[PDB]
DNA sequence: ACTTCTCCCTTTCAGTTTTCCTATGTCATTT
DNA sequence: TAAATGACATAGGAAAACTGAAAGGGAGAAG
Protein backbone atom coordinates (compact mmCIF):
# COMPACT_ATOMS: atom_id res chain seq x y z
CA UNK A 1 0.00 0.00 0.00
CA UNK A 2 2.28 2.48 -1.42
CA UNK A 3 1.07 6.16 -0.76
CA UNK A 4 -0.67 7.30 -4.04
CA UNK A 5 0.87 10.42 -5.79
CA UNK A 6 -1.77 12.83 -6.07
CA UNK A 7 -1.52 13.76 -9.67
CA UNK A 8 -1.37 9.89 -11.05
CA UNK A 9 -4.30 9.24 -8.86
CA UNK A 10 -6.49 12.06 -9.77
CA UNK A 11 -6.11 11.09 -13.15
CA UNK A 12 -7.31 8.45 -12.69
CA UNK A 13 -10.66 9.24 -11.14
CA UNK A 14 -10.69 11.26 -14.24
CA UNK A 15 -10.29 8.56 -16.51
CA UNK A 16 -12.65 6.27 -14.78
CA UNK A 17 -14.61 8.83 -13.68
CA UNK A 18 -16.96 7.76 -11.32
CA UNK A 19 -17.46 10.41 -9.43
CA UNK A 20 -20.07 12.95 -10.48
CA UNK A 21 -18.88 16.54 -11.20
CA UNK A 22 -15.32 15.55 -11.59
CA UNK A 23 -14.57 14.59 -15.29
CA UNK A 24 -12.32 16.34 -18.66
CA UNK A 25 -14.46 19.39 -20.04
CA UNK A 26 -11.84 18.69 -22.98
CA UNK A 27 -11.91 15.59 -24.91
CA UNK A 28 -8.12 15.67 -25.43
CA UNK A 29 -7.93 15.21 -21.63
CA UNK A 30 -6.10 18.43 -20.91
CA UNK A 31 -8.66 20.48 -18.73
CA UNK A 32 -10.33 18.89 -16.08
CA UNK A 33 -13.20 20.43 -13.50
CA UNK A 34 -14.13 19.38 -9.58
CA UNK A 35 -17.27 20.21 -7.75
CA UNK A 36 -16.59 23.18 -5.22
CA UNK A 37 -19.80 24.15 -3.44
CA UNK A 38 -19.24 26.41 -0.21
CA UNK A 39 -19.65 24.21 2.79
CA UNK A 40 -21.82 26.59 4.34
CA UNK A 41 -25.00 25.55 2.22
CA UNK A 42 -27.44 23.19 4.39
CA UNK A 43 -27.89 21.62 0.62
CA UNK A 44 -24.98 19.94 0.67
CA UNK A 45 -24.63 16.34 0.44
CA UNK A 46 -20.57 14.45 0.34
CA UNK A 47 -21.52 14.69 -3.55
CA UNK A 48 -19.64 18.13 -3.06
CA UNK A 49 -16.78 16.74 -1.26
CA UNK A 50 -16.41 13.05 -3.43
CA UNK A 51 -12.59 14.19 -4.13
CA UNK A 52 -11.56 16.12 -1.26
CA UNK A 53 -12.72 12.91 0.93
CA UNK A 54 -11.63 10.64 -1.39
CA UNK A 55 -7.76 11.55 -1.85
CA UNK A 56 -8.18 11.76 2.09
CA UNK A 57 -8.83 8.21 2.50
CA UNK A 58 -6.62 7.72 -0.05
CA UNK A 59 -3.78 8.52 2.03
CA UNK A 60 -4.82 7.57 5.34
CA UNK A 61 -5.97 11.22 6.59
CA UNK A 62 -9.57 10.19 6.73
CA UNK A 63 -9.81 6.31 7.83
CA UNK A 64 -13.72 6.04 7.89
CA UNK A 65 -15.06 4.88 11.39
CA UNK A 66 -12.37 6.14 13.32
CA UNK A 67 -12.61 9.98 12.04
CA UNK A 68 -14.64 12.65 12.30
CA UNK A 69 -15.83 14.04 8.85
CA UNK A 70 -13.99 17.06 8.53
CA UNK A 71 -14.89 18.51 4.82
CA UNK A 72 -13.18 22.22 5.21
CA UNK A 73 -10.14 20.23 5.74
CA UNK A 74 -10.09 17.55 3.14
CA UNK A 75 -11.08 20.69 0.80
CA UNK A 76 -8.14 22.56 2.26
CA UNK A 77 -5.35 20.08 1.31
CA UNK A 78 -6.57 19.14 -1.34
CA UNK A 79 -6.35 22.62 -3.03
CA UNK A 80 -3.76 23.07 -1.26
CA UNK A 81 -1.85 19.92 -2.43
CA UNK A 82 -2.76 21.11 -6.48
CA UNK A 83 -1.79 24.16 -5.92
CA UNK A 84 2.14 23.79 -5.51
CA UNK A 85 2.03 21.40 -8.38
CA UNK A 86 3.77 23.39 -10.90
CA UNK A 87 2.31 21.52 -14.40
CA UNK A 88 -1.13 22.52 -13.47
CA UNK A 89 -3.32 25.66 -13.07
CA UNK A 90 -6.61 26.63 -12.11
CA UNK A 91 -8.02 28.40 -15.72
CA UNK A 92 -11.59 29.15 -14.28
CA UNK A 93 -12.57 29.76 -11.20
CA UNK A 94 -16.74 29.19 -11.42
CA UNK A 95 -16.69 28.47 -7.33
CA UNK A 96 -19.28 30.82 -6.56
CA UNK A 97 -21.38 30.55 -9.53
CA UNK A 98 -25.09 30.03 -8.23
CA UNK A 99 -26.26 26.73 -10.23
CA UNK A 100 -22.87 23.86 -10.33
CA UNK A 101 -20.01 25.47 -8.84
CA UNK A 102 -16.75 24.64 -9.69
CA UNK A 103 -12.75 24.93 -10.70
CA UNK A 104 -11.30 24.23 -13.71
CA UNK A 105 -7.64 23.20 -13.81
CA UNK A 106 -5.60 22.76 -17.21
CA UNK A 107 -2.28 20.76 -17.36
CA UNK A 108 0.62 22.87 -18.68
CA UNK A 109 4.47 22.64 -19.43
CA UNK A 110 7.38 25.02 -19.33
CA UNK B 1 -12.26 18.86 23.78
CA UNK B 2 -9.53 20.52 21.21
CA UNK B 3 -11.80 21.44 18.34
CA UNK B 4 -14.72 22.78 20.31
CA UNK B 5 -12.07 25.19 22.16
CA UNK B 6 -10.45 25.91 18.81
CA UNK B 7 -13.67 26.96 16.94
CA UNK B 8 -13.98 29.85 20.41
CA UNK B 9 -10.67 31.25 19.35
CA UNK B 10 -11.72 31.70 15.92
CA UNK B 11 -15.23 33.14 16.54
CA UNK B 12 -13.58 35.85 19.27
CA UNK B 13 -10.82 36.40 16.81
CA UNK B 14 -13.75 37.18 14.32
CA UNK B 15 -15.56 39.24 16.84
CA UNK B 16 -12.65 41.41 17.23
CA UNK B 17 -11.63 41.26 12.90
CA UNK B 18 -15.12 42.77 12.56
CA UNK B 19 -15.68 45.08 15.29
CA UNK B 20 -11.91 46.37 14.09
CA UNK B 21 -13.13 46.49 10.42
CA UNK B 22 -16.06 49.19 11.64
CA UNK B 23 -13.53 50.80 13.29
CA UNK B 24 -10.95 51.83 10.32
CA UNK B 25 -14.80 52.85 9.09
CA UNK B 26 -15.11 55.45 11.75
CA UNK B 27 -11.69 56.50 11.74
CA UNK B 28 -12.14 56.77 8.03
CA UNK B 29 -15.41 58.89 7.59
CA UNK B 30 -13.70 60.90 10.28
CA UNK B 31 -11.08 62.12 7.93
CA UNK B 32 -13.30 62.63 4.81
CA UNK B 33 -15.09 64.95 6.97
CA UNK B 34 -11.52 66.63 8.15
CA UNK B 35 -10.34 67.13 5.02
CA UNK B 36 -13.10 68.67 3.32
CA UNK B 37 -13.31 71.32 6.48
CA UNK B 38 -9.53 72.27 6.33
CA UNK B 39 -9.52 72.18 2.55
CA UNK B 40 -12.33 74.72 1.73
CA UNK B 41 -10.30 77.08 4.20
CA UNK B 42 -7.62 76.55 2.14
CA UNK B 43 -8.71 77.25 -0.83
CA UNK B 44 -10.33 80.99 0.70
CA UNK B 45 -6.69 81.60 2.11
CA UNK B 46 -5.20 80.61 -1.49
CA UNK B 47 -7.45 83.42 -3.09
CA UNK B 48 -7.15 86.12 -0.40
CA UNK B 49 -3.34 85.81 -1.43
CA UNK B 50 -4.33 85.56 -5.30
CA UNK B 51 -6.52 88.65 -4.91
CA UNK B 52 -2.86 90.33 -3.81
CA UNK B 53 -1.42 89.42 -6.58
CA UNK B 54 -3.68 91.35 -8.69
CA UNK B 55 -3.13 93.97 -5.98
CA UNK B 56 0.45 94.11 -5.90
CA UNK B 57 1.22 94.30 -9.76
CA UNK B 58 -1.64 97.17 -9.94
CA UNK B 59 0.48 99.34 -6.86
CA UNK B 60 4.30 98.05 -7.50
CA UNK B 61 3.92 98.82 -10.92
CA UNK B 62 3.11 102.71 -10.33
CA UNK C 1 -39.55 26.41 -0.30
CA UNK C 2 -37.30 26.33 2.20
CA UNK C 3 -34.18 25.86 -0.32
CA UNK C 4 -35.59 28.81 -2.85
CA UNK C 5 -35.66 31.26 0.25
CA UNK C 6 -32.33 30.86 1.61
CA UNK C 7 -31.10 30.76 -2.11
CA UNK C 8 -32.94 33.92 -2.50
CA UNK C 9 -31.62 35.46 0.99
CA UNK C 10 -28.05 34.50 0.20
CA UNK C 11 -28.15 36.27 -3.22
CA UNK C 12 -29.21 39.03 -1.74
CA UNK C 13 -26.76 38.86 0.78
CA UNK C 14 -24.41 39.19 -2.18
CA UNK C 15 -26.07 41.70 -3.66
CA UNK C 16 -26.07 44.36 -0.35
CA UNK C 17 -22.31 43.30 -0.06
CA UNK C 18 -20.93 44.22 -3.35
CA UNK C 19 -23.23 47.41 -2.86
CA UNK C 20 -21.29 48.02 0.73
CA UNK C 21 -17.76 47.32 -0.69
CA UNK C 22 -18.22 49.86 -3.85
CA UNK C 23 -19.32 52.74 -0.99
CA UNK C 24 -15.97 51.65 0.90
CA UNK C 25 -14.17 51.98 -2.38
CA UNK C 26 -15.77 55.19 -3.11
CA UNK C 27 -15.06 56.85 0.12
CA UNK C 28 -11.52 55.67 0.06
CA UNK C 29 -11.06 56.94 -3.16
CA UNK C 30 -12.76 60.62 -2.02
CA UNK C 31 -10.07 60.00 0.52
CA UNK C 32 -7.46 60.07 -1.08
CA UNK C 33 -8.24 62.80 -3.48
CA UNK C 34 -8.93 65.13 -0.75
CA UNK C 35 -5.71 64.95 0.76
CA UNK C 36 -4.20 64.79 -2.41
CA UNK C 37 -6.28 68.24 -3.24
CA UNK C 38 -5.50 69.23 0.43
CA UNK C 39 -1.87 68.97 -0.20
CA UNK C 40 -2.01 71.22 -3.58
CA UNK C 41 -3.06 74.01 -1.55
CA UNK C 42 -0.99 73.75 1.21
CA UNK C 43 2.06 74.31 -1.65
CA UNK C 44 0.10 77.00 -3.31
CA UNK C 45 -0.43 79.18 -0.12
CA UNK C 46 3.39 78.32 -0.16
CA UNK C 47 4.34 79.39 -3.58
CA UNK C 48 1.89 82.41 -3.12
CA UNK C 49 3.10 83.43 0.38
CA UNK C 50 6.72 83.72 -1.49
CA UNK C 51 5.37 85.46 -4.09
CA UNK C 52 3.62 87.94 -2.13
CA UNK C 53 6.47 88.77 -0.01
CA UNK C 54 9.13 88.90 -2.20
CA UNK C 55 7.23 90.94 -5.17
CA UNK C 56 6.41 93.43 -2.02
CA UNK C 57 8.92 93.38 -0.27
CA UNK C 58 11.62 94.00 -2.57
CA UNK C 59 9.72 95.93 -5.27
CA UNK C 60 7.55 98.58 -3.26
CA UNK C 61 8.81 98.79 0.29
CA UNK D 1 36.39 19.69 16.39
CA UNK D 2 33.02 18.78 14.53
CA UNK D 3 30.51 18.01 17.05
CA UNK D 4 28.57 15.22 17.46
CA UNK D 5 24.58 15.85 18.08
CA UNK D 6 23.81 14.09 21.21
CA UNK D 7 26.37 15.07 23.41
CA UNK D 8 26.32 18.68 22.43
CA UNK D 9 22.35 18.85 22.88
CA UNK D 10 23.02 17.76 26.25
CA UNK D 11 25.63 20.05 27.41
CA UNK D 12 23.37 22.86 26.27
CA UNK D 13 20.86 21.43 28.54
CA UNK D 14 22.89 21.16 31.76
CA UNK D 15 24.47 24.82 30.84
CA UNK D 16 21.23 25.83 30.66
CA UNK D 17 22.59 29.03 28.41
CA UNK D 18 19.21 29.29 26.57
CA UNK D 19 15.58 30.27 28.00
CA UNK D 20 12.97 27.31 26.83
CA UNK D 21 15.37 24.90 26.49
CA UNK D 22 16.35 22.51 29.64
CA UNK D 23 15.34 19.19 31.43
CA UNK D 24 11.70 19.24 32.58
CA UNK D 25 13.09 15.61 34.50
CA UNK D 26 15.27 15.63 37.43
CA UNK D 27 16.98 12.64 36.62
CA UNK D 28 17.26 14.41 33.49
CA UNK D 29 15.88 11.78 30.98
CA UNK D 30 12.82 14.80 29.20
CA UNK D 31 13.86 18.23 28.11
CA UNK D 32 11.99 20.40 26.45
CA UNK D 33 12.29 22.89 23.39
CA UNK D 34 10.80 26.26 22.44
CA UNK D 35 8.93 25.64 18.89
CA UNK D 36 7.40 29.00 17.94
CA UNK D 37 6.26 28.90 14.28
CA UNK D 38 7.91 30.32 12.44
CA UNK D 39 4.95 32.93 10.97
CA UNK D 40 3.61 34.64 13.91
CA UNK D 41 4.71 38.04 13.58
CA UNK D 42 5.94 37.66 17.54
CA UNK D 43 8.27 35.54 16.36
CA UNK D 44 12.36 36.43 15.75
CA UNK D 45 15.30 34.24 16.35
CA UNK D 46 14.63 34.04 20.09
CA UNK D 47 12.56 31.71 19.95
CA UNK D 48 14.83 29.46 17.38
CA UNK D 49 18.36 29.50 18.74
CA UNK D 50 18.84 26.16 19.79
CA UNK D 51 18.36 25.34 15.94
CA UNK D 52 20.68 28.80 15.64
CA UNK D 53 23.27 27.37 17.85
CA UNK D 54 23.91 23.87 15.75
CA UNK D 55 24.45 25.91 12.90
CA UNK D 56 26.80 28.15 14.10
CA UNK D 57 28.17 24.62 15.88
CA UNK D 58 28.30 22.65 12.96
CA UNK D 59 30.01 25.62 10.95
CA UNK D 60 27.06 26.36 9.07
CA UNK D 61 25.90 29.21 9.89
CA UNK D 62 28.43 31.50 10.10
CA UNK D 63 27.23 35.09 11.24
CA UNK D 64 28.78 36.69 8.34
CA UNK D 65 26.82 37.26 5.48
CA UNK D 66 25.55 33.76 6.61
CA UNK D 67 21.85 35.46 5.67
CA UNK D 68 20.27 33.62 8.65
CA UNK D 69 17.80 31.25 7.55
CA UNK D 70 15.31 30.11 10.70
CA UNK D 71 13.60 27.73 8.85
CA UNK D 72 16.62 25.54 7.77
CA UNK D 73 18.34 25.89 11.68
CA UNK D 74 14.64 24.49 12.42
CA UNK D 75 14.38 22.09 10.11
CA UNK D 76 17.77 20.98 10.13
CA UNK D 77 17.60 20.23 14.29
CA UNK D 78 14.60 18.55 14.12
CA UNK D 79 15.96 16.25 11.20
CA UNK D 80 19.27 15.35 12.96
CA UNK D 81 16.51 14.17 16.20
CA UNK D 82 14.30 12.60 14.37
CA UNK D 83 16.39 9.61 13.26
CA UNK D 84 18.04 9.25 16.50
CA UNK D 85 16.31 6.22 17.96
CA UNK D 86 16.57 6.32 21.52
CA UNK D 87 15.26 9.85 21.82
CA UNK D 88 11.15 10.27 20.96
CA UNK D 89 9.07 13.08 20.78
CA UNK D 90 6.55 12.77 23.97
CA UNK D 91 4.46 15.95 23.28
CA UNK D 92 3.92 18.02 20.60
CA UNK D 93 2.92 21.46 22.38
CA UNK D 94 4.14 23.55 19.01
CA UNK D 95 0.98 25.13 18.43
CA UNK D 96 0.15 26.51 21.97
CA UNK D 97 -0.43 30.24 22.13
CA UNK D 98 1.63 31.01 24.95
CA UNK D 99 4.57 28.76 24.82
CA UNK D 100 5.03 26.70 21.62
CA UNK D 101 7.63 24.35 22.36
CA UNK D 102 7.88 20.04 21.64
CA UNK D 103 9.32 17.85 24.84
CA UNK D 104 12.07 15.49 24.06
CA UNK D 105 12.27 11.96 26.07
CA UNK D 106 14.68 9.22 25.93
CA UNK D 107 13.55 5.70 25.81
CA UNK D 108 15.00 4.56 28.96
C1' DA E 1 48.60 6.70 -0.91
C1' DC E 2 44.14 5.30 -3.38
C1' DT E 3 39.37 3.20 -3.22
C1' DT E 4 35.36 1.68 -1.04
C1' DC E 5 32.33 1.68 2.72
C1' DT E 6 30.10 3.77 6.89
C1' DC E 7 28.42 6.68 10.35
C1' DC E 8 25.81 10.97 10.84
C1' DC E 9 23.79 14.19 9.94
C1' DT E 10 21.83 17.39 5.71
C1' DT E 11 18.53 17.77 1.56
C1' DT E 12 14.61 17.01 -1.15
C1' DC E 13 10.23 14.75 -2.12
C1' DA E 14 5.51 15.61 -2.13
C1' DG E 15 2.40 17.01 0.37
C1' DT E 16 0.40 19.06 4.97
C1' DT E 17 -0.50 22.49 8.18
C1' DT E 18 0.01 27.36 10.28
C1' DT E 19 -0.79 32.24 10.28
C1' DC E 20 -3.16 35.86 9.22
C1' DC E 21 -7.26 37.32 6.68
C1' DT E 22 -11.00 37.47 3.91
C1' DA E 23 -15.46 35.78 2.05
C1' DT E 24 -20.18 33.23 2.61
C1' DG E 25 -24.43 30.99 4.34
C1' DT E 26 -27.62 31.47 7.49
C1' DC E 27 -30.49 33.84 10.78
C1' DA E 28 -32.59 37.79 13.10
C1' DT E 29 -33.98 42.39 12.16
C1' DT E 30 -35.16 46.21 9.25
C1' DT E 31 -37.14 48.69 5.67
C1' DT F 1 -44.87 39.35 2.01
C1' DA F 2 -40.40 40.38 -0.09
C1' DA F 3 -35.82 42.63 -0.54
C1' DA F 4 -31.94 44.81 2.58
C1' DT F 5 -28.90 44.52 6.06
C1' DG F 6 -26.75 43.82 10.62
C1' DA F 7 -24.45 39.84 13.41
C1' DC F 8 -22.42 35.45 13.84
C1' DA F 9 -20.01 31.35 13.18
C1' DT F 10 -17.88 28.86 9.84
C1' DA F 11 -15.62 28.09 5.50
C1' DG F 12 -12.15 29.42 1.92
C1' DG F 13 -7.39 31.41 0.65
C1' DA F 14 -2.48 32.96 -0.52
C1' DA F 15 2.20 32.53 1.36
C1' DA F 16 5.32 30.45 3.57
C1' DA F 17 6.60 27.12 7.40
C1' DC F 18 6.69 22.69 8.63
C1' DT F 19 6.95 17.40 8.14
C1' DG F 20 8.07 12.25 8.03
C1' DA F 21 10.15 9.29 4.70
C1' DA F 22 13.49 8.84 1.78
C1' DA F 23 17.49 9.61 -0.90
C1' DG F 24 22.12 12.74 -0.32
C1' DG F 25 26.63 14.50 1.01
C1' DG F 26 31.08 14.21 3.33
C1' DA F 27 34.88 13.34 6.48
C1' DG F 28 36.92 9.94 8.50
C1' DA F 29 37.20 4.50 9.08
C1' DA F 30 38.35 0.17 6.62
C1' DG F 31 40.50 -2.33 3.49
Amino acid sequence: TPKPRILPWLVSQLDLGQLEGVAWVNKSRTRFRIPWKHGLRQDAQQEDFGIFQAWAEATGAYVPGRDKPDLPTWKRNFRSALNRKEGLRLAEDRSKDPHDPHKIYEFVNS
Amino acid sequence: MKAERKRMRNRIAASKSRKRKLERIARLEEKVKTLKAQNSELASTANMLREQVAQLKQKVMN
Amino acid sequence: KRRKFLERNRAAASRSRQKRKVWVQSLEKKAEDLSSLNGQLQSEVTLLRNEVAQLKQLLLA
